[PDB]
RNA sequence: UUCGGGUCUUGUAAUUGGAAUGAGUACAAUGUAAAUACCUUAACGAGGAACAAUUGGAGGGCAAGUCUGGUGCCAGCAGCCG
């Protein structure tokens, strides 16, 4: 019913801030919401992390609507915040995206969440 | 296919 | 009906006769671009059309209008490169015959 | 409309990278008879060949070609519908085992070839990325399978 | 194969006089 | 490449509602059911027949998995002029169009799709196309959606889910005519990731084969796409 | 040095008498190490001829 | 029935035949007796020493021809004449007659080729990575 | 006499080398992670043919003997520690299920490479075997080096290394000080 | 051994590349069409008979 | 097997830049009964990085070149030799 949804819980957010600092250290992760609309369009994204805090919270309700076309997963943390210092960026961070890399160190990690979020959804 | 040819002319001798 | 393209008219046009050989024709257009090996038998039904391009691509591909021209030979004239390449082509098929 | 089926994605040159264990594997018919011939059980020596878990697998044709040989090979039977055998179904008016065999190899490469005919053998071998399983001597063996 | 490579050396064609 | 300025020789495909556009770069085209707008903002080819200016759309094969099926040469499609066509999946009308494009005026195109949001567009497409049948509704209940579709002469799914092999049989044994046609678009990572790709597609071939329909034939959607097929099968009711 | 080579193939080819190897200055070395390692290039060199 | 016993008890039978047939094969009977070198070339050795007696095709006048390369070599060891293959005209130049030669195992009815003339190997003197001595 | 000294070979030569698809299939898996030769791979299946026929012969035994359950346990232990064996993997059934492949990407070079610290596997040999690497605190100059998970993200450039903060080899210094004359 | 080693194999991605098609990082950019051209006439699936 | 067919950034016998490093040499220390070596390390030590990796196998091509045979210009052998 919220525009926000689903929404992760507290276990889960944990385990997605944990991979998305992680994917930060890579070189793996796409800050801002200009650039979780780009990996859409380029199909080269996971899955989408948004902050269900935002404010207002619709003006990143377009990436659900272009997640759910291609067919990639999204959720929806309590804080923006949080999500802002799991990406290691000095300012909040409303979304947030995992670059698509089989070669990368955090392969497991980030399919292990791909699996739950999917659950979620 | 000369080549070819030629190198098959060894094969059959 | 709605799917049946238009009879090329007899007796048609130079224009439309060269654009035909060009594609026909389009591997030794340029030099860094190759192709499947394809036998063309010019179709039964076409049509010449005009390519219409998205606003939010005016940048990326959008021809100036000056460069837009009715004919494939003529759009192919203007290109500077494609005339320098010629250019020396034939004078090494010449000089070789 | 002329057609050449494509080269599977699933091999480099000549080499498989899609079959993986666990292995699926098609039980040809006269491989069962030479199993019970060397007293050799089905699910642990493909177990023992390739150390790894193997899904044995039957079409209709096989299953078919089974029954048709009569009483005297009634054990072939009744080890060929343990149900840890799982079952394929089939599209093609022929029972011939060995075409039903060798077309499906050819359409996904996927499965190991489990026989002992010297005619369907050589037909395999022709077509590249398809280990080849037999029983011979003591236990199976298996040719054309770089993991082992 | 037990030619030496200098066995092999490439033979060059005569130029016609001037 | 195919800049806005470039004219293009137009030439029928292989299949019949689909087209080719040549120059020095070649296209894949279908006829615009609805002249002078895109659904999706892809190019678009104009044409003066007598003078009407007559109106195609370019197919992208990297965004539309059947386009690109189309590229790799598959032997038939099912899809024609005059032809009833239930897609099941339509996440929004990026292949949906084409498809009633190939179709045409006199063939109809029902669409199924799930999430309401991406739906909406598809009412949105809809409205401009009168040949699509936009039916927001679960496919895992045929029932459902039971009242608002005759038989259907193909059956088109995109849905990509691990029980998509179950969606086909269910609208199939409903709606799918006898010999009707069946062309399913594969992804294996949806289905298995744990599986090698190729495994996962002859899994779902046997499960076709399981639901009576006789696979036709296989295609993989490289370059285009990565660890995905096409499946093309024909309904037997009777008994395969 | 040239001379000592020359000498041995003189040797070999009017018939090789007993030849000793005898190697001289080694005091002039300054590290064992490349003293130890320099006499093994010069037996195996000699090992060679001999 | 199979034509042996199969007593709990009839283990000394067994054996008994056992060994007295064991005695057929001639495999097992040149492994006792010491007689399975006989038959090689060499009388069990892996090399054959011997005098380069003439070059049979130093005449001949087809470069590289297979008579060119067959030397007419006798055994030390037995006295025995026999015939070597050398591996090129170019290495039948430093064979020369007198010289001794080691043999390994290869026109038929030649199975002999020359593997050191002078102590040398020919593969080292045809690389020229060494010089005979004399 | 001093007491011996055991040894033993880490590789054995496969049962017929020379089939083409075994052929490729050396081929990809060095071109990908950056092999010297076959002996590499050969040491490799040889552990892993040792682990998964340990691991078969302790599933041929009935369920809760004292041996398979202590086998067992530490092998999947040992598995597990090393990375190959996820976490939610821990069955001997599956360990028959790995491949050399998984041995291959827990290779101090690959993880260097897939790190960042090197952008392609024979870069990252490059700077393992030029003491440029450091697990921790210790400095690893061995290419086939074992990572563990533990171990996995603590690798760096080390101290010493010019690259991890220490002064500029030598080739830079003398650059600079021909420039400065 | 490791530099001729990485020079054949590269060399086997290039003649990979010649008998079947492989995924390249798909689209880049505006889609321009296809580079190579269409044939019409020929088809690549396989067939179940 | 001829017939031909499939495929796209490929090739260069082209130029060119500054970063890393140990084989080795070497103050020193460590090591040792005393030494050598290892592990350390001031200072030197790379573009043909000549700081010059090997062992086998397969197959070419060339001449005012040389030998042999013959239903003309060919064929065989072979060619460090013109
Ligand atoms: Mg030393
Ligand atoms: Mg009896
Ligand atoms: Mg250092
Ligand atoms: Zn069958």
């Amino acid at each position: 019913n919220p525009k926000a949804f689903p929404l992760a819980d507290a276990a889960l957010t944990q385990q997605i801030l944990d991979v998305v600092q992680q994917a930060a250290n890579l070189r793996q992760l796409k800050k801002g919401a200009n650039e979780a609309t780009k990996t859409l369009n380029r199909g080269i994204s996971e899955f989408i992390i948004m902050a269900a805090d935002c404010e207002p919270i619709e003006i990143l309700l377009h990436l659900p609507l272009l997640c759910e076309d291609k067919n990639v997963p999204y959720v929806f943390v309590p804080s923006r915040v949080a999500l802002g210092r799991a990406c290691g960026v000095s300012r909040p961070v409303i979304a947030a995206s995992i670059t698509t890399n089989d070669a990368s160190a955090i392969k497991t990690q980030i399919y292990a969440v791909k699996d739950k979020i999917e659950t979620l959804l | 296919r000369k080549e070819r040819l030629k190198k098959l002319a060894k094969m059959e001798e | 009906d709605w799917f049946t393209l238009p009879k090329p008219d007899d007796n048609m046009r130079r224009e439309v006769q060269r654009d035909l050989l060009l594609i026909k024709h389009r591997a030794a257009l340029d030099p860094k671009r190759h192709y499947k090996k394809q036998r063309w038998e010019v179709p039964e039904r076409f049509a010449i059309g005009t390519i219409i391009e998205d606003k939010s691509e005016f940048y990326s591909s959008r021809m100036n209008r000056k460069e837009r021209k009715s004919t494939i030979l003529e759009t192919l004239m203007g290109d500077e490169a494609s005339n320098k390449y010629f250019k020396r082509k034939y004078n090494e098929i010449q000089e070789k015959s | 409309t002329r057609n050449i089926p494509q080269v599977s994605s699933a091999l480099f040159f000549q080499y498989n990278q899609a079959i993986k264990p666990p292995y699926q594997v098609l039980i040809d018919t006269n491989f069962i008879n030479f199993s019970i011939q060397k007293k050799v059980d089905i699910v642990r020596g493909m177990m023992d060949c390739l150390l790894a878990k193997c899904n044995p697998l039957i079409t209709d044709c096989v299953m078919a070609e089974l029954e048709k040989l009569g009483p005297k090979y009634r054990i072939a039977l009744k080890l060929a519908r343990d149900p840890r055998i799982k079952r394929l179904s089939c599209s093609h008016k022929g029972t011939y085992a060995d075409d039903c065999l060798v077309h499906r190899v050819l359409q996904h490469k996927c499965y190991i070839v489990a026989t002992n005919d010297a005619g369907l053998k050589q037909r395999i071998r022709k077509i590249p990325g398809i280990p080849l399983m037999s029983v011979g001597g003591h236990a199976y063996v298996i040719e054309k399978l770089p993991d082992v | 194969k037990l030619v030496h490579d200098v066995q092999k050396k490439q033979h060059r064609e005569r130029s016609q006089l001037t | 490449g195919a800049r806005g300025g470039a004219k293009v020789v137009i030439e029928p495909h292989r299949h019949a509602g689909v087209y080719i556009a040549r120059g020095k770069e070649d296209l894949l085209v279908t006829k615009n059911m609805a002249p002078g707008e895109s659904v999706y903002g892809e190019k678009r080819i104009s044409v003066e027949e007598p003078p009407t200016k007559v109106e195609y759309r370019v197919w992208n094969p990297f965004r539309s998995k059947l386009a690109a099926g189309i590229m790799g040469g598959l032997d038939e499609l099912f899809i024609a002029p005059g032809k009833k066509v239930l897609y099941l999946g339509a996440a929004s009308g990026t292949s949906v169009s084409h498809v009633s494009d190939v179709v045409g005026p006199e063939g109809v195109v029902y669409a199924v799709e799930f999430s309401h949001r991406p739906g909406r567009e598809l009412i949105s497409m809809a409205k401009k196309r009168p040949n699509i049948i936009p039916i927001i509704e679960d496919a895992r209940h045929p029932q459902k959606y039971r009242m608002l579709i005759g038989m259907v002469d193909c059956v088109f799914a995109d849905v990509a889910q691990p029980d998509q092999a179950r969606i086909i049989a269910l609208n199939s044994h409903m709606f799918l005519k006898d010999q009707g046609g069946v062309v399913i678009s594969i992804k294996a990572n949806c289905i298995d990731s744990t599986v090698d790709a190729e495994t996962v597609f002859a899994r779902e071939v046997q499960k076709l084969r399981e639901e009576r329909i006789k696979p036709l034939e296989q295609l993989t959607l490289e370059p285009y796409e990565r660890d995905h097929c096409i499946v093309v099968g024909r309904y037997m009711r009777s008994g395969l | 040095e040239m001379e000592t080579m020359e000498f041995l193939n003189i040797a070999q080819h009017h018939g090789m008498p007993r030849v000793l190897g005898v190697a001289t200055h080694l005091d002039l070395f300054k590290s064992q190490s490349t003293l130890r390692a320099s006499k093994k290039r010069l037996k195996h060199r000699f090992w060679t001829e001999v | 029935g199979k034509g042996k016993p199969r007593g709990l008890n009839s283990a000394r039978k067994l054996r008994v035949h056992r060994r007295n047939n064991r005695w057929a094969e001639n495999n097992y009977k040149k492994r006792l007796l010491g007689t399975a070198f006989k038959s090689s070339p060499f009388g069990g050795s892996s090399h054959a020493k011997g005098i380069v007696l003439e070059k049979l095709g130093i005449e001949s006048k087809q470069p590289n021809s297979a008579i060119r390369k067959c030397v007419r070599v006798q055994l030390i060891k037995n006295g025995k004449k026999v015939t070597a293959f050398v591996p090129n005209d170019g290495c039948l130049n430093f064979v020369d007659e007198n010289d001794e030669v080691l043999l390994a195992g290869f026109i038929p009815g030649v199975r002999f080729k020359v593997v050191k003339v002078s102590g040398v190997s020919l593969l080292a003197l045809w690389k020229e990575k060494k010089e005979k001595p004399r | 006499p001093r007491a011996p000294r055991t040894y033993s070979k880490t590789y054995s030569t496969p049962k017929r080398p020379y089939e083409s698809s075994r052929l490729d299939a050396e081929l990809k898996l060095a071109g990908e992670f950056g092999l010297k030769n076959k002996k590499e791979i050969y040491r490799i299946s040889f552990q892993l043919s040792k682990i998964r026929r340990a691991a078969r012969d302790l599933l041929t035994r009935d369920e809760k003997d004292p041996k398979r359950l202590f086998e067992g346990n530490a092998l999947i232990r040992r598995l597990v520690r090393v990375g190959v064996l996820s976490e939610d993997k821990k069955k001997l059934d599956y360990v028959l299920a790995l491949k050399v492949e998984d041995f291959l990407e827990r290779r101090l070079q690959t993880q260097v490479y897939k790190l960042g610290l090197a952008k392609s596997v024979h870069h990252a040999r490059v700077l393992i075997t030029q003491r440029h690497i450091a697990v921790g605190k210790q400095i690893v100059n061995i290419p086939s080096f074992m990572v563990r998970l533990d171990s996995e993200k603590h690798i760096d450039f080390a101290p010493t290394s010019p690259f991890g903060g220490a002064r500029p080899g030598r080739v830079a210094r003398r650059n600079a000080a021909r420039k400065a004359e | 051994s490791r530099v001729k080693k990485r020079k054949k194999y590269q060399k086997a991605q290039k003649k990979l590349k010649s008998v079947r098609a492989v995924y390249s990082g798909g689209q880049s950019g505006v889609y321009e069409g296809e580079k190579t051209g269409i044939k019409k006439g020929l088809t690549r699936s396989v067939k179940f008979k």
